[PDB]
């Protein structure tokens, strides 16, 4: 097992940009 | 390890971190220098924007390298 933790830095990063992806909708219903 | 954070006010911030930080804690850093939270606070590297979730060494960020510092703009 090597390029499973190169995989999980892929998979963590883009989860990551999830949460700033429903925190991109919820704010813009507000305006 | 040093960094250098630009702004678009001419002026270069320089914040001691480590290269396995997330960009949070940066962004609290600055608040720690400036008072400003974290919220109103962008940082783009090299054209590209960075997200909290990551660390400096995920967009290859290293001892010295260049920041931009733009701010939350809205008004009404």
């Amino acid at each position: 097992r090597t390029r499973l933790l190169d995989s999980e830095i892929k998979i963590m990063k883009s989860e990551v940009l999830r949460v700033t992806h429903e925190l991109q909708a919820m704010k813009d219903k507000i305006k | 390890m040093q960094i250098f954070v630009k702004t678009l006010t001419g002026k270069t911030i320089t914040l001691e971190v480590e290269p396995s930080d997330t960009i949070e804690n940066v962004k609290a850093k600055i608040q720690d220098k400036e008072g400003i939270p974290p919220d109103q606070q962008r940082l783009i590297f090299a054209g590209k924007q960075l997200e909290d979730g990551r660390t400096l060494s995920d967009y290859n960020i290293q001892r010295e390298s260049t920041l931009h510092l733009v701010l939350r703009l809205r008004g009404g």
